[PDB]
């Protein structure tokens, strides 16, 4: 859905995505954190913030069951 | 590794970037090339670096072993652990070995897991020897190894002293993996009793989403924790157990172990679990010693 | 020194001394290791059981070499099995563990003065060659050089081994890459041109193996059948 | 000792450039400062400082203290009898669970069930804790976990007084329907890259969430089964997503409940692998049964359930 330039990777990162064929978050995710540490560069736990950076604006928003009934009356 | 001050004795540091100067900054660097021609090119002594090769050699290369006293010493020093299966320890010729990686594929529930905790509950009890379980599927439930020592002894204090010689240590991730091995195998080198028995379960629980893709670093990592396993088996003299997933061959369609091709010329005893509710076939898909094909029945409730 | 043929006549049928370097290829299981323990036997066995009595060198760079294997194999091949005799045979066997290229490069050169003090030492075995390529390929990046780096210098001292000492190097390495007689080449160019007869092992789906010799100077092609028992390999 | 480069989680991009500087071991790196490990790697300043980190930061707890834990933390029972003895008292934490079963079997409602007993207090044999639901299928109904909540309530209310105590009663103070609603989080994830996404963002929400002791995917099945058809992709996301939710369990001290759809269960023969503990639920003569098809504590049995409205029972 969402493209990589809007989740907030740098230019220098999205354009060494851009070089294997990477541009939306369901490409960025689909990729083992392994593989990304050669497609992006950077290492782990920098990919996985990175991964974490990705997920965070894809990723669905937390509804109290609370909020669901409240928002359910 | 790199020309440093302290790699080796009378190593100045002035020369060290001498020898950077002509392109020879690693050991292999300065051992590799043509002493002589350096030794008038840097103004360096030529004795000097003739003897800096000597002990480079002579601190980072191997020493041949020779057989004689290979053989008297693994006599006294590989040891035959008992996996507390003996419908199994005959298939493994009386159990387990030290310095070797076993490794135990099986399917989902072919009780792989639990072979692994008898040989860590008869280690820990039986031999009273510290077993250090590597669990990256969570399969370890430390219920179940007190039950395992329950059936083997009544006594109230022996089971805990026996729980207390397993360490079960979680690492999920191949570098966590990677580092406990480390970690383990430092702990080792500055050595109470020591670790005797290193389970992993499953190795092919934290390489497997490596492996995928164009890329080469999952075998890599595969291999270097293929490695680090045998590093501590052969070197530190320990029987380091692996635990890895069956699958069925694309081309073939036979039952084959995980992890490709590269990682099946890992362990050097492989044992093959599949199902015929307890009773499983332990047929020994790879061995050093045993012909590959022999397959005993192994039920869980004897145990 | 000794002839090819003079130390296994079943796979060395022709006339075929002084610098011969040898490869052993095939998936796990297929005998590759256990080859070599028939050529260690037929080497370090003394001349009155039928061995050639020569020293040899195993650089374990595989961590798979079982001692015990070893000698059961050896007091099988022995008429008069003891102690002493194991001891003896035993003797004449050398054993490296290299845990790296690099650690397997400085080892070769460190050999360098254990050759020159061992003249027997005839045979060589280095299995597995494969064992670091995983490593060594990442470490090196996407530029080949880099990759083969280690390897290359290693074939280099290698050649320079066998072709000073008059060694037969039987270094094994395993298919650890899919079809491309099943063989992808992978090793450097460096080792290749030194290969002059790789072997391919084979294993027969249950006791018997099959194993195919090609002498790469003739391009000639021959399969050999043998079985591995407790006395360690037999041709069929 | 001499640690290999390539074991550490380095840049391949900057352990290929440490490799060619000659540097292969973490012992040479120790050394080296970040700067000066700059100029003679070329490596940037951020990379090499975060090199030597990565080198220089790289529980063994014995199964005596791990038996402790398991004990001290209680299994998350399933208000059924039977299938919590073939659990060992409920589902176990620090493991990861799947519940496998043919679509209408009751997956859902076990998750949903177990959601309200996380929340039963440690003084009544729970574990006092918050659920989280990562719903795929859409299946969470709210207003089934309220009848589930409130028959919860009326339960522990109905052991809170057999005893003849208070001081029970003191921890049913907090257990009314506003906390065990307000305890229950709901992430919505319709596509797998928006579970994926979800999985990677967990360890962040837990630590947040302290109090998290049950994690539910209900179901894994669903994102991967649908608009995914490449089976070698979906292999590796499941066995990725595998160590993720144990890791997660384990180090967070909680339980993950997977829910598969049976196709023998689905996602592959290497998803046998993933969970510890599998549960087969399955039909037989309009009865409902459970089967323990894989456990690493309990042998394979087959136990009976119920669904009745007032939630999972015997
Ligand atoms: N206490 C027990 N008594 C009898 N049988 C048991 C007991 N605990 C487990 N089992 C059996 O062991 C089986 C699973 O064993 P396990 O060792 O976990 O297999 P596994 O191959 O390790 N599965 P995995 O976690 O994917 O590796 C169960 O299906 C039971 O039949
Ligand atoms: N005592 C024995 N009797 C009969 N067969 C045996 C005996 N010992 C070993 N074998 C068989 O000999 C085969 C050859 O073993 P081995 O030489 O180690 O294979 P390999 O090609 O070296 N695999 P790898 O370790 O990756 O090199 C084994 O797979 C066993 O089936
Ligand atoms: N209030 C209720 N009364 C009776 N039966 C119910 C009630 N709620 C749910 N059930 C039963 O529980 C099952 C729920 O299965 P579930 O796992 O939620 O869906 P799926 O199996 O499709 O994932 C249904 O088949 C239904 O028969
Ligand atoms: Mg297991
Ligand atoms: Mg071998």
């Amino acid at each position: 859905s969402k493209k990589l330039k809007r989740v907030g990777l740098s230019q220098e990162l999205c354009d060494r995505l851009s070089r294997h064929q990477i541009l939306t978050c369901q490409d960025f995710l689909c990729l083992s954190p392994l593989e990304l540490m050669k497609v992006t560069g950077l290492s782990y736990r920098g990919v996985h913030e990175l991964l974490c950076m990705v997920s965070r604006a894809c990723a669905p928003k937390m509804q109290t069951a609370y909020g669901i009934k409240a928002q359910r009356s | 590794g790199v020309l440093r001050v302290g790699l080796c004795p009378g190593l100045t540091e002035e020369m060290i970037q001498l020898l950077r100067s002509h392109r020879i900054k690693t050991v292999v660097d300065l051992v590799s090339a043509d002493l002589e021609e350096v030794a008038q090119k840097c103004g360096l002594s030529y004795k000097a670096l003739v003897a800096l090769r000597r002990v480079l050699l002579a601190q980072f290369s191997a020493f041949p072993v020779n057989g004689a006293d290979l053989y008297e010493e693994l006599k006294t020093s590989t040891a035959i652990l008992s996996t507390g299966i003996g419908s199994l320890d005959k298939l493994l010729d009386a159990g387990l070995y030290t310095g070797e990686v076993t490794e135990i594929v099986g399917g989902p529930g072919s009780g792989k897991t639990q072979v692994c905790l008898c040989m860590a509950a008869n280690v820990a009890h039986g031999l009273q020897q510290n077993v250090l379980y590597v669990d990256s599927n969570g399969g370890l439930t430390a219920s179940r190894l007190l039950q395992l020592l329950q059936a083997k002894t009544q006594d109230e204090e022996e089971q805990a002293e026996a729980l207390r010689r397993i360490q079960v240590v979680h690492a999920f991730d191949i570098f966590q993996m990677l580092d406990v091995l480390q970690e383990l195998r430092g702990t080792v080198a500055q050595q109470s009793g020591t670790v005797k028995v290193v389970v992993v379960d499953s190795v092919t629980a934290v390489v497997s989403p490596l492996l995928g893709g164009q890329q080469r670093e999952g075998l890599a990592l595969m291999m270097q924790l293929a490695r680090e396993l045998k590093t501590l088996a052969r070197d530190l003299g320990m029987a380091v157990v692996v635990t890895n997933h069956i699958t069925r061959d694309r081309d073939s369609g036979r039952l084959k172990p995980a992890l490709g091709r590269s990682w099946s010329f890992v362990p050097s005893t492989r044992i093959l679990l599949d199902t015929i509710g307890g009773r499983r076939m332990a047929c020994l898909a790879k061995s050093s010693r045993q012909p590959t094909g022999f397959q005993e029945m192994v039920d869980i409730g004897t145990w | 020194r000794s002839s090819l043929k003079e130390i296994e006549p079943n796979l060395f049928a022709d006339e075929d001394v002084h610098g011969d370097i040898l490869e052993f290829h095939g998936p796990e299981g297929t005998g590759k290791t256990e080859m070599l323990y028939h050529l260690t036997a037929r080497c370090i066995l003394p001349k009155s059981e039928g061995g050639l009595e020569v020293e040899v060198l195993f650089i374990d760079t595989d961590y798979h070499f079982d001692m015990l294997r070893l000698v059961t194999i050896l007091e099988h091949r022995l008429s008069q099995s003891s102690e002493e005799i194991i001891k003896y045979c035993l003797g004449r066997f050398f054993l490296v563990y290299c845990s790296s290229s690099t650690h397997l490069l400085l080892t070769l050169y460190s050999l360098e003065s254990m050759f020159c003090s061992h003249p027997s030492l005839c045979l060589l075995i280095l299995d597995s060659l494969s064992a670091f390529y995983w490593i060594d390929r990442v470490n090196g990046g996407e530029s080949v050089n880099l990759q083969e780096s280690t390897l290359r210098k290693c074939s280099q001292c290698l050649e320079k081994l066998v072709n000073d000492y008059r060694l037969v190097l039987f270094a094994t390495t395993q298919t650890i890459m899919q079809k491309a007689i099943d063989y992808r080449p992978y090793l450097c160019k460096a080792w290749q041109q030194l290969v002059k007869h790789r072997m391919f092992f084979s294993k027969q789906d249950s006791n018997q193996f099959s194993l195919v010799s090609r002498c790469l100077k003739s391009n000639s092609l021959k399969k050999h059948f043998f079985i591995i028992g407790e006395s360690g390999v037999e041709f069929c | 000792m001499q640690r290999d480069l390539v074991s550490f989680p380095l840049s391949p991009a900057v352990r290929v450039k440490l490799v060619s500087a000659g540097f292969q071991t973490a012992e040479e790196l120790l050394e080296v400062k970040p700067s000066e490990l700059s100029k003679e790697v070329g490596i940037s300043k951020a990379e090499a400082l975060e090199t030597l980190q990565i080198i220089r930061r790289e529980k063994k707890c014995t199964a005596l203290e791990l038996l402790e834990q398991e004990h001290t933390q209680g299994f998350i029972i399933t208000f059924c009898s039977a299938l919590d003895d073939i659990l060992g008292g409920g589902v176990p934490l620090m493991k990861t669970t799947e519940i496998c079963g043919a679509p209408g079997v009751g997956k859902t409602q076990l998750c949903m069930q177990l959601a309200v007993d996380v929340q039963i207090p440690e003084c009544f044999g729970g574990v006092a804790g918050e659920a989280v639901f990562i719903d795929t299928e859409g299946s969470f109904m709210v207003d089934r976990v309220v009848d589930l909540a409130t028959a919860c309530i009326q339960h522990l209310q109905l052991i809170a007084e057999k005893h003849k105590g208070e001081e029970h009663r003191k921890a049913l103070e907090d257990f009314t329907l506003d906390n065990i609603l307000s305890h229950i989080y709901y992430f919505r994830c319709r596509d797998y890259t928006e579970l994926l996404a979800q999985v990677y963002l967990l360890p962040d929400f837990l630590s947040e969430h302290s109090k998290v002791r049950l994690v539910i995917v209900d179901g894994i099945a669903f994102p991967f089964r649908h608009d995914l058809d490449d089976l070698s992709l979906r292999t590796r996301l499941l066995n990725g997503l595998a160590q993720q939710m144990i890791s997660l369990a384990n180090n967070h001290r909680l339980a993950v409940i997977l829910t598969n759809q049976m196709t023998v269960p689905a996602l592959g023969e290497s998803w046998g692998h993933a969970a510890t503990i599998r549960l087969i639920f399955h039909w037989d003569r309009k009865q409902r049964l459970a089967t323990l098809y894989k456990s690493p504590s309990q042998k394979e049995c087959t136990v009976l359930f119920q669904i009745k409205p007032q939630g999972f029972r015997d």
